[PDB]
């Protein structure tokens, strides 16, 4: 009885109201990338054949 | 039973104008015409003697 | 693959509503639209290698003599020469399934299991009894080991049956789990005491009817009796269900009769 | 029945993206869109905040408009940012400048059409409208000029819907722009008229909810903003799943407001506990209403002491017996009966909902009607005459065209509302 | 999203070196204008693009014109270190100086070069989208510098029409002195940039010489110190055009805020954590700190005294790991103390900008490396003594007609001397009615 | 460049208790036998023209 | 019911390649003429197109027709070039040079014969003969002038048949050729008396369809004759393929054309969207229906909103139930009813045919008779009048021959067209 070739997928702990850190803060470059005037695709994300 | 509509939209650019500003009690408001109920009476009065 | 009765796994869940690697069989499959028909031959069908790994398992034969006299323990002692009593108490310290969606057995509960059957027993004095602890202890390890183990060192209900009950059909379980879809009103895993009480057929039993030996209110009141859990909260689960009619379909060796008795069993709509 | 957001601004757009990502996890979408739930009392209701696309997608029924995309930018980098509808995004080519003129008649004019064609085809779509929602400070430049633009036209299309707006006003001790006073006026004279509910909250309050009961060491506004969409998505939890007493958007308007022109409320969210003491408390209904009530857990600054409840109403989530809360809110009313307007027998409405947040027993959104809101705007009108009649920096307004008349107008309108609020504070029976 | 950057005379683009080598390292170009080819982070940035542009052989090139009269600095500039980045077009030079003569500049020679200048400025607006300002840098003590920009600029302002016009200003040091006629340029400059300018932030060398001798620990210090430190100072003001923040804060968003009446529009600027390596590891540098440092006048980088005068409203941009909580309660504390005055037509006197990328490191600067830092303009009535002490220095000159005779030979009228110096008597007058209470008129 | 930081790392040693599902008990019901006295089917009604 | 194409000038020939290809792949003809298709559907109404040759092959029933043969020489060396019959390619030896008066009266009278010859050839070759379809642009040299002359003569020849044209006309902002108004205005003049029904298109248009709805990086005339050619083999689709409700040109004309001269249509296509939005919105009839009403989507640079709609038609592809097409019709007449003419009591006729075209699941196109289009011809008349009152360019025409009588006629028949279209707008019942 073994695993087969999938994998277990993990599911994140629920949002409290409260009892959160500044996580966003631990990023050491802020570099924002201009989207909306230039790409006319945007970032949409299409997956490989 | 009502489904969905289309919609064409209006154009509203020209009616906004500097000179035309918002004052008060000119706000739209929505009430429903009266309409009239007859009601019926057919309660006896009391009569205890 | 896909044809009707494979049976194959993909992987764990992808998704919150199972908890384990779950098993999955085709009953229907259209092809009405398919142009390229594409298969292996002297090939398996689907992922089913627990299967495999059970046809391909022998099992030893002082195994076999062990399980048959501790059937047959059950069924005097637990029951009262009813082995369909006998046969469903016999599973009962396994009842809970897991998130593979199996039911496991464990060393002590089988030693547990074993010491139940009210056989390896004498007199109170202390030699007796560590003889008797002895005699159980190897009575168990004899048993466990000849089944294959998963991880955590458990093994299966399902294949330990097969050699307690013997081999059923498919036809057998789909009867049985449709008097149970019939029987439930929800859609949980439970039957409530009074539905089991109300759709029991002692009435028209001919040995109350045409021979007169039993009443029919003292036996619908012993067949109520056998649940486990009917006293304190009324409520029998898919286990307790599928345990009694392994015992049942244990009993009988042909097909129409089976049928014959488990239509007349219980008078649904 | 269906709700439609818009997000204007920074502040709104912001607030936006953490509002989509508490819903999106109560509901079990998954970032992809795709539903990963494990209660099919989830799937029942997804229609109310989510239109669906083909096989399995979900997306979220919300406008973003501003007039440059830079936090767009930043809200389509972040994690959620790729359920969002591309076509849903309107922007222009050049900043508001925290000007409200120059947000309500230069760029607005010229792209308030692309935001009608996509808020009317995102209210048709749905099979029975309910009320907007709107997110937006009130001190800014495109959230005041373009939220009031928005709200007048979406009243002259739907004016039998509700309107509904969650706003952010000046904290009395440090300003964040020198021009709020004329913005703020401005924009309470558009919402009194045009609105039906409107919310107001002060960052300071957040500031003080956070280090003094949260004790957060290092807060950051993805917490606020968090607190916000909590409260925002507590106040609809009723629309959307069963319980024992339901409750509606337009049940709240009929018993919150007694006159149309007072329709400004205050807000709280109870369940916030300490970052290290939950293990002194225990939950119950009593705890709730306890905290529900203290001046500590209120988004506003003004304080219930200096003023009387009109009208209260309190949502809960959870398993608990309707006596409790029957007793409770008699027992408040009874203990504390001089804040409370004499003249109306019953202030508090209760709703009772079976399903909480996830990861919390119970839950309860308050929302209050208090008298005490009028010190604010009495505050805002000193600034406007302090900075009006010295023409402080009136010439960027009226070089952009406005006539000086509207500020006066905007200055009569709040006084006269703070002039109804104190008559009605001191009304006697006789 | 762009900006234009334009640098004018010997202080304007020896600045624009130090300027262009900052923004360069912060984003990562090479000398050459290459990204580097071993990086595999994958991702392809833009955020380069508001200061640069490719071409799509991934060379990459800078919006900015450099503008002189005399050819050796440009031709310095052309064969420097930064050679291969420059578009050979963007850098001009004429053949002779304007001599110290704003006259000079403006009537006889940067009339002729003007049209040049207006060309490039043009090419480089047309291959934008949304341009959203002007930067100019020039010193008005110069003759190029104040005759030329103020030319330019009046022409930028009838062609660009509303676009905003920001300018650093290098004034005269109030005794530190590089020429004799310092002051009729200066006045005859101001003149045209009180009508041609929507924010202009004033430097003077001699606070820059005493913050680098006391914060800083140099002995001897160089013009290559001014400019790392005003590279720095631009580099904190676009910065929220370029990175994320909690705040941002568009280039419109100044002219609003800090400016009353239309010829209120100088200010004052001063920056933080100016500190050196010896120091940094002694002391912590948090939030209140820095926002404590940069109210005191040992910060600023113009000599004047805002204790003399009333603010009206001050700008805070905070770079860097800071939490907004941490602002509100350090501008509470800084409204608190008694040395700070506003004006009482102007109840809420702040703007706050808050953006998360810290500042970076020079491999040869002089500056620590620090975490955060906070950069502040402000608008005060001090400053009305700057222009009373340029306005002595004139009168006591053009009492005797000192040097008018080169002024009138290279174009000018005599009289255009006297109007100059009564519109800057009338700014003077404004900034003393601007700043009486409402109270004591009632 | 400098790379990112993550805290993923050392949580608590009882993180896998902690429950992610929106309603992880169901409901509690429990059921009774029925005590069949005459009261079972003596007494009930009869139709209003029942014949022998 | 065979129908006769015919091809004139650059536009037309180039636009007419695109097209034949679009037809040859939907009824799966290789481009050597050999039927290897994959459904019964597509041979069983191939006559319609094409005849048949020898052995298999079939042949397309087109006339091309040009002054100058590069254009035909690129076209027949592309790569479905070689199913064209070398006989039909009819050309002179010197230019249109841009002038109506060279192409109508010079090199026309010369080259007519033999085109009228070839016509005559395939309309008596056809078992029955259905209505002729040209395509051309009305702002060249050749185009304008030999096809109206050409239009006159089938006209005179056919009376009883259908004559429907396809017409490239010049943009509001940009022209592409100086002499446009002379050209346009005696092109109209002559349609207006000789069409029974003629489609407008505007190639900015076309530009504003492919960047604001399709996002093409870098689009080319292939995509916009591509969408020409799909519009196309769209009205045509009912007349070749089963359907639920058979629709035929005639039909369409006598539901579209209320008096003779009002014969001026707007064009649409449904599902038009780009690559990066097909993810986020679902095919559906109520979004046919919203894309087909958005003028976003309308090949004219007139706007329905400043009009209303006399009567409109919408043909749709694919197997659908007429519930949710009669409804949708229903829905959007009484919703939007100030744009539809009130003394008609429905504008809109709906059509249903089973196969949509392949890689769609469903489609539709829109015709629309909207009185918005007398802005256009305005336009034209206000450019010539401006022109003529200084005799602008007239020596190239005078010098061919024309009388100025021609001139004031025709902008006298487009006025009378803009205040007859501007009356019936403004009509009462009374
Ligand atoms: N901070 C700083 N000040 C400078 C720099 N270069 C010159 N200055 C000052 O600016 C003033 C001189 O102005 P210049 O730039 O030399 O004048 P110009 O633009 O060359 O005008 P012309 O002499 O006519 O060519 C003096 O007060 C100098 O001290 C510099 O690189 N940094
Ligand atoms: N709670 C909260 N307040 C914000 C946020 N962003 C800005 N604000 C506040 O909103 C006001 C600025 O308005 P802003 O959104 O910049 O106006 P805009 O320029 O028109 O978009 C200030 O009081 C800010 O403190 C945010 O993310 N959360
Ligand atoms: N949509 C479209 N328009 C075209 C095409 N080729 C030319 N045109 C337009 O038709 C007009 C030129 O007419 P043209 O065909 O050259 O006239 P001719 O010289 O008489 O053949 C201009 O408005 C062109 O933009 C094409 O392939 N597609
Ligand atoms: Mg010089």
């Amino acid at each position: 009885y073994q695993q087969s070739r999938a994998l277990k997928k993990e599911f994140s702990l629920p949002m409290v109201p409260g009892m959160t850190c500044g996580e966003e803060m631990l990023r050491r470059s802020y570099h924002r990338t201009q989207v909306h005037g230039r790409k006319y695709d945007t970032n949409t994300h299409i997956d490989g054949v | 039973f009502k489904q969905r509509d289309a919609v064409i939209g209006p154009i509203v650019n020209d009616t906004v104008d500097p000179k035309n500003f918002l004052r008060t009690g000119q706000g739209i408001k929505h009430i429903v015409p009266p309409v009239p109920h007859k009601k019926q009476h057919r309660k006896d009065f009391l009569d205890c003697g | 693959d896909f044809q009707i009765g494979s049976i194959f796994t993909l992987g764990g869940p992808l998704n919150q509503r199972d908890d384990g690697q779950k098993r999955y069989k085709v009953v229907h499959c259209d092809d009405s639209q398919l142009r390229t028909r594409t298969g292996k031959t002297l090939a398996f069908i689907g992922n089913n290698v627990s299967g495999l790994l059970q046809q391909t398992h022998r099992v030893s034969g002082e195994a076999i003599d062990a399980l048959k006299r501790i059937r047959e323990a059950y069924i005097f002692n637990v029951g009262n020469g009813i082995p369909e009593v006998g046969i469903k108490a016999m599973g009962r310290h396994f009842r809970k399934v897991g998130s593979d969606g199996r039911r496991w057995m464990s060393y002590e509960g089988i030693v547990r299991f074993v010491k139940d059957s009210r056989n390896f027993n004498a007199t109170l004095s202390f030699s007796d009894t560590q003889r008797t602890e002895e005699d159980v202890n190897t009575v168990a390890t004899c048993i466990y080991n000849a089944f294959p183990k998963n991880e955590e060192e458990c093994i299966d209900y399902d294949f330990f049956m097969d050699y307690v009950r013997g081999p059923m059909s498919q036809e057998r379980k789909d009867a049985v789990w449709n008097i149970f879809r019939r029987m439930d009103y929800d859609r949980d895993g439970n039957l409530n005491i009074i539905d089991i009480q109300a759709c029991y057929n002692t009435q028209d039993h001919p040995t109350c009817s045409v021979d007169h030996l039993f009443q029919s209110d003292k036996m619908l009141k012993g067949f109520l009796t056998i649940w486990d859990e009917n006293e304190r909260c009324g409520l029998v689960p898919y286990a307790e269900f599928l345990d009694y009619y392994n015992g049942v379909s244990a009993v009988l060796e042909d097909d129409k009769v089976f049928f014959d008795v488990l239509n007349n069993q219980w008078k649904l709509l | 029945r269906e709700i439609v957001c818009v997000q204007a601004g920074q502040c709104g757009n912001q607030i936006g993206s953490k509002f989509w990502e508490v819903i999106s996890d109560e509901h079990g979408v998954d970032p992809t869109g795709t539903y990963q739930g494990d209660s099919d009392l989830q799937l029942e209701r997804i229609n109310v905040y989510f239109d669906e696309a083909t096989g399995g997608r979900y997306v979220p029924r919300s406008v973003l408009i501003d007039l440059e995309p830079g936090t767009m930018d930043s809200v389509r980098a972040g994690p959620y940012g790729q359920i969002f509808r591309p076509d849903n995004f309107i922007f222009g080519q050049s900043g508001a400048g925290n000007n409200w003129a120059k947000g309500h008649y230069t760029e607005g004019a010229e792209l308030i059409d692309s935001v009608l064609d996509v808020c009317c085809k995102e209210a048709e779509s749905c099979d029975c409208l309910q009320g907007f929602q709107i997110c937006h400070s009130l001190g800014g430049g495109t959230g005041s000029g373009m939220g009031t633009l928005l709200i007048s036209k979406l009243r002259e299309q739907y004016p039998d819907r509700i309107m509904m707006t969650f706003s952010i006003i000046p904290s009395p001790k440090v300003s964040d722009t020198v021009v709020e006073p004329y913005n703020t006026t401005l924009s309470v004279h558009q919402l009194v008229e045009n609105s039906d509910e409107s919310m107001c909250i002060d960052n300071e309050a957040l500031y003080d909810i956070c280090f003094r009961t949260l004790k957060l060491t290092t807060p950051t506004f993805g917490d606020l903003n968090h607190l916000v969409s909590a409260v925002v998505s507590g106040v609809t939890c009723c629309l959307r799943f069963p319980g024992q007493l339901n409750s509606d958007l337009r049940k709240l308007a009929v018993n919150l407001v007694p006159f149309p022109r007072l329709h400004f409320f205050m807000m709280g969210f109870a369940p916030l506990t300490s970052r290290g003491s939950q293990q002194y408390r225990g939950l119950s209904v009593p705890e709730l209403t306890q905290q529900m009530f203290d001046a500590k857990n209120m988004m506003q600054a003004a304080d219930p002491r200096h003023g009387r409840y009109l009208t209260a109403s309190a949502l809960f989530r959870g398993r608990m017996s309707t006596k409790e809360v029957d007793e409770q809110m008699l027992n408040v009313q009874n203990k504390n009966s001089s804040y409370f307007i004499e003249w109306i027998p019953n202030n508090i409405k209760s709703s009772v909902c079976d399903i909480p947040p996830k990861g919390l027993k119970m839950a309860v959104t308050f929302i209050g009607n208090n008298t005490c809101i009028q010190e604010m705007f009495r505050r805002v009108g000193e600034q406007f005459t302090l900075m009006f009649r010295r023409k402080a920096f009136l010439h960027w307004y009226t070089g952009e065209g406005m006539d000086e008349m509207e500020f006066t107008e905007a200055e009569s309108n709040m006084n006269d509302l703070v002039s109804e609020y104190q008559q009605y504070q001191d009304a006697t029976i006789e | 999203r762009e900006a234009i950057c334009i640098h004018i005379g010997q202080a304007g683009c020896q600045v624009g070196n130090a300027c262009w080598e900052l923004f360069c390292l912060e984003h990562g170009i090479q000398p050459d204008g290459a990204m580097p080819s071993d990086k595999t982070i994958g991702v392809e940035d833009d955020a380069f693009n508001t200061f640069f542009s490719e071409t799509g052989a991934g060379k990459h090139v800078p919006r900015a014109v450099f503008l002189d009269l005399e050819p050796t600095v440009v031709d310095e500039v052309r064969t420097g270190t930064y050679r291969q980045l420059f578009h050979p077009e963007q850098l001009i030079s004429g053949k002779e100086d304007a001599a110290n003569n704003y006259a000079r500049g403006h009537y006889t020679i940067g009339k002729e070069i003007v049209d040049l200048c207006l060309d490039r400025i043009r090419k480089l607006a047309d291959n934008c989208t949304g341009l959203q300002g002007f930067l100019v840098y020039h010193a008005v003590g110069g003759g190029t510098g104040s005759g030329l920009g103020a030319l330019l600029l009046e022409r930028l302002s009838v062609d660009y029409g509303k676009k905003s016009k920001l300018g650093y200003t290098v004034y005269p040091s109030p005794q530190v002195s590089t020429a004799v006629v310092e002051p009729y340029n200066s006045v005859l400059s101001t003149h045209s940039l009180l009508e041609h300018t929507d924010v202009a932030a004033m430097l003077d060398n001699e606070a820059i010489y005493d913050l680098t001798r006391r914060n800083l620990d140099i002995e001897r210090p160089t013009y290559t110190n001014l400019n790392r430190l005003i590279g720095q100072v631009v580099s904190s003001l676009t910065a929220s055009l370029r990175f994320d923040g909690a705040l941002n804060v568009d280039l419109t968003e100044f002219q609003t805020n800090l400016v009353p009446y239309p010829r209120i529009h100088f200010v004052l600027t001063s920056y933080a954590p100016v500190i050196s390596a010896e120091k940094a590891y002694h002391e912590q540098l948090s939030v209140s700190e820095i926002s404590n440092a940069v109210f005191e006048p040992a910060s600023m980088m113009t000599k004047c005294d805002p204790r003399h005068g009333k603010y009206m409203a001050c700008c805070l941009m905070y770079r860097g790991d800071v939490v907004p909580k941490d602002v509100n309660a350090a501008v509470a504390t800084i409204k608190t103390k008694r040395t700070i005055q506003f004006v009482d037509w102007s109840p809420t006197g702040f703007k706050c900008g808050i953006n998360y990328q810290p500042p970076t490191v020079v491999p040869g600067g002089d500056l620590a490396k620090v975490q955060r830092a906070v950069c502040m303009i402000a608008n005060s009535t001090a400053i009305a003594e700057v222009f009373a002490r340029i306005d002595h220095k004139f009168d006591l000159m053009y009492s005797k007609r000192a040097f008018v005779h080169w002024y009138v030979g290279e174009g000018m009228e005599e009289g255009e001397f006297s109007e100059a110096r009564e519109d800057l008597a009338a700014l003077e007058k404004d900034y003393e009615e601007v700043g009486a209470e409402s109270a004591d008129m009632d | 460049r400098e790379p990112d930081d993550v805290a993923g790392k050392k949580p608590h040693c009882f993180e896998m208790e902690l429950n992610r599902k929106l309603v992880p008990f169901p409901e509690d019901k429990t059921s009774l036998p029925r005590i069949l006295d005459y009261s079972h089917v003596g007494l009930h009604r009869l139709r209003d023209g029942a014949e022998d």
